[PDB]
């Protein structure tokens, strides 16, 4: 048994810990407000209308 | 109204209208039909004018709708664009009126306690209404964008 094989070979990945995701974590903040934005419209929509005409 | 404001100052004066009560009476029914106009194309475009203002004033200020926030929340956050809604019809009510009384009975008086009880921030609702107000003047034209400017920018001084 006489060839080079390589067993443990390193992976690409290093070795330090995962980023913070502040960032990300407000732009889905703004996405989250414009979607909460259109369905506050409908429920204001309906806030609107007239008291006991029903 | 322009009208009921002149009438009034006669009435509490007992006398008929003055030539200046008469010829501010003339200006405002001269006006009717640009007033008309302005109203009318705030009206038609209220979804859009509310949405936009609604949007610019959450990105300027996102502490409000982020928990703890006062427009926090589905009922909170339509409260909040159901009252930009309401000063937009007040400030159409505001511009074919010809003064500021339907503002005033409807929407100005009281509001700021009641802002206050509520702790919902005014400098907030200042951000919606400017807001309101490049939306509407984006479609309007420059005279009829200076018109109802005018009542715009009432609200804003008066809720400061
Ligand atoms: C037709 C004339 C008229 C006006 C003008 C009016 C304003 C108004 N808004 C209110 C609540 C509210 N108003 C708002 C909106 C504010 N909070 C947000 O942060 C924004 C900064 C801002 C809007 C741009 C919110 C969030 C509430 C609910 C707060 C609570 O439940 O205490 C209330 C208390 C009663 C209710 O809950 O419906 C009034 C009287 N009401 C009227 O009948």
């Amino acid at each position: 048994m006489q060839p080079i094989i390589l067993r443990t070979l390193s992976a690409r990945r290093p070795v330090q810990g995962r980023p913070n995701l502040e960032t990300y974590t407000s732009e889905v903040e703004r996405w989250k407000a414009i979607a909460q934005t259109q369905y506050a419209l409908e429920l204001a929509k309906e806030m609107s209308r007239p008291a006991l005409r029903t | 109204s322009a009208i009921t404001k002149a009438i009034l100052n006669a009435d509490a004066e007992a006398r008929y209208l003055s030539p200046g009560e008469i010829d501010v009476v003339r200006g405002y029914l001269a006006s009717g039909e640009r007033r008309v106009r302005v109203a009318r194309v705030l009206s038609d475009n209220a979804l859009r004018i509310v949405r936009g203002a609604g949007d610019t004033m959450f990105q300027k200020r996102p502490d409000l709708v982020a928990p703890g926030g006062n427009a926090y929340g589905e009922v909170r956050t339509a409260k909040c664009l159901r009252d930009l809604d309401y000063f937009l019809r007040l400030v159409t009510y505001g511009v074919l009126a010809g003064d500021t009384s339907p503002i005033d009975e409807i929407g100005l008086i009281g509001i700021k306690e009641t802002y206050s009880l509520l702790e919902v921030p005014v400098p907030g609702v200042i951000d919606g209404i400017k807001a309101a107000k490049q939306q509407a003047a984006a479609l309007l034209s420059s005279e009829d964008a200076a018109e109802a400017s005018f009542y715009f920018d009432y609200v804003i001084s008066a809720m400061s």
